[PDB]
């Protein structure tokens, strides 16, 4: 509740800032800046996305919305194993020596592609679970889950941008500290959502 | 704000709380008494922001 | 007791702050902000909730009000065991090697769903005990348990929001500290509700 | 002695604060606020309460005045054993493996209920010793044990609330420090009531 | 979105700084300075590039826009190995003692060329994966990936350049710190794209 769509957010920001020289374009710019900053920090449940991607030319193209990878799993037809990361040297050695495992097991990153070692013909499905970017908040998209989950983040970000625009600095630092505290609180809650899962996903293959 | 009674010769001050930008004071004297009025004093707490 | 519903809270806030120029919408926004901040900090007995959820498509959908998970227990018809958390790789290994235990034993998080390993046909009841979000305080919902349990929290939060609105620094920080202390006291009271339970739920699974 | 009922407390607070703009409603609000604050800190002998609670549906409902649990003891007819706390996992294991001890021995907390493991039919009495909240001080209840035991606590709390109301902070901190010192003194006196009992109730189940 | 091309960037910079006396040449110089500074700090996925290079005269010519090398791999027809780095002394020893391995295995840097040890005839293909410099932002090149990925970087850099030009120091260093923070955030996001790859690509030839 509280703030429901973009228009209410703009009205609240104008009321709190007490500036009447801010047009629609400036408010849209501030909202876009806040969203862009948020895109580099938030890795939460609502940000996740898993989908089936095809393989072309022995590789999988990274999605344009991709921001962080969680897992890649082959389809049961081609083995159904969770892939593991290897370097380029290991890939070259495996290719040269004809390792020939049962199914697809390994992958590496080359340019904007993920290359799997047991080279598969085109059209082999994979299940990729990863994190995307925040949805754009604008006139054409007046509502997002981020706004409805914690409006204080957007309010504080817009206020900080506004005080940046009016060539004031102290209040900018004040509102930036408030926004950072809100973001940290949200991330901490997401991290502590499940106690059991916290212990895992930290230590992996040490040798 | 509502009228605050003040008894001449006994009460030392009147207590209130009124946040504002420009202050205004009004003194209303009834009759059946003789009074001399030669100034006053305002006691204010620290400021409450600029809005 | 003390503050009763939202109207008395607004009246008390106006009386304490003396700002009679504030409209009802601003007070509603302040109360919503306070509730949203509280939603990220409080995990108490009144916030808990346990209920029976069905399993569809080999998974359980996370409730929309979910904020933190405590326990998942299978029904007696499907084993009646308390589920345990496993990673994606362990899940894939179990699926590939056909572990086949007696009943449902393991679960993992995928997207917005909880997937149980011993895949069960649709319609399998589970008992989920978790934490929800605080009820929204507004005109449609004049009273909540939080308001009747500790009105000082809401009063101090509204005062801090008001002093943020009027762009005052010292008083805003003072009231923010007061609100934080109140929240800490409320959480500490519940954390020490049962001395015996304090030792447990800390040292679990070390290996 | 000193302050005997609520009216004398209000008169003394008005005299000490030297204000005259405080109405009855504001004084009642301040008294309620300080009582609510005290409810989260005091665990003394006068706050204790032990009573017989029945069991329904294999569980005991937590009293509405409950603030902290001391002990639960079964009736001699049902076994007369002091119950012990176990986690949910141990409860599930005991249920599944049919432990079958002699009497009621274990309990756990689920939502707002205490569930005992050796499930007993409805009507089994238990003796629960716990702590309640302080009685409400108001016009309808002009006297409480807390006021007659240490009036300085209530006087200092009301003074601190009064100075908070009049938008003065330094004196508020002064009176808050005084009130905290008084509360600490009372709690320390309660703790040091019996030297022999101090050593116990500290070290339990180490393993 | 946000800022689309160079003209909108210049308009936004003028609006934020309020300096309407700045000619287009000065803005072009500021943007060029910002991108030149960026070229020395960013190593991200969009900056990567892999391509096939011919070997002529026993060496490979470094590309003109090369900024950092990742890997060199021989073609499968010439051996299909991943090359390794050796010093000049090892190269001289191998040449003098007539090592004659199976295929191209080693490389070294001489001037502006990469010399491979098992000297191959002209026309040997290699696959080089490296990093380039960011595309120039100007009237002839209105849009770049950097502008569409994170406009705050360019906005803050231009503002810092403007305040350097106007011979102001406090705001100049403030905006410089802001730009540095934005660059660090982008680099950190790229570094944590995949957890597994972080550990590797570090330990090569230790002995």
């Amino acid at each position: 509740a509280t703030i429901n769509n973009v228009t209410d957010l703009a009205i609240a920001a104008i009321q709190w800032s007490d500036r009447q020289d801010l047009t629609q374009e400036l408010l849209m710019l501030f909202i876009g800046n806040t969203t862009d900053r948020l895109n580099r920090l938030l890795r939460v449940r609502e940000n996740e996305h898993f989908e089936t991607l095809m393989a072309f030319g022995g590789g999988i193209e990274i999605p344009e919305h991709f921001v962080a990878l969680r897992s890649i799993t082959g389809d049961s037809l081609i083995g159904g194993r969770t892939l593991q990361y290897i370097t380029q040297d290991i890939f070259t050695h495996y290719v040269n020596y004809n390792y020939q495992p049962q199914g697809v097991t390994y992958y590496t990153r080359l340019g904007n592609f993920w290359r799997v070692f047991p080279v598969v013909p085109d059209g082999a499905p994979f299940i990729v679970n990863y994190w995307t970017v925040l949805p754009e908040l604008s006139l054409a998209n007046p509502t997002t889950w981020a706004l409805t989950k914690y409006p204080q983040i957007y309010l504080y970000g817009v206020l900080e941008q506004i005080y940046l625009y009016t060539m004031d600095e102290a209040r900018s630092q004040f509102w930036g500290q408030k926004l950072e505290r809100a973001v940290m609180e949200l991330q901490n809650e997401e991290n502590a959502a499940d106690f059991a899962s916290t212990r895992l996903a930290i230590k992996d293959i040490e040798r | 704000k509502g009228p605050y009674p003040y008894r001449i010769g006994q009460d030392y001050k009147i207590d209130t709380k009124h946040v504002g930008r420009y202050i205004a004071l009004k003194f209303d004297f009834s009759s059946e008494g003789d009074w001399y009025f030669n100034g006053y004093t305002i006691e204010m707490a620290p400021k409450a922001g600029m809005r």
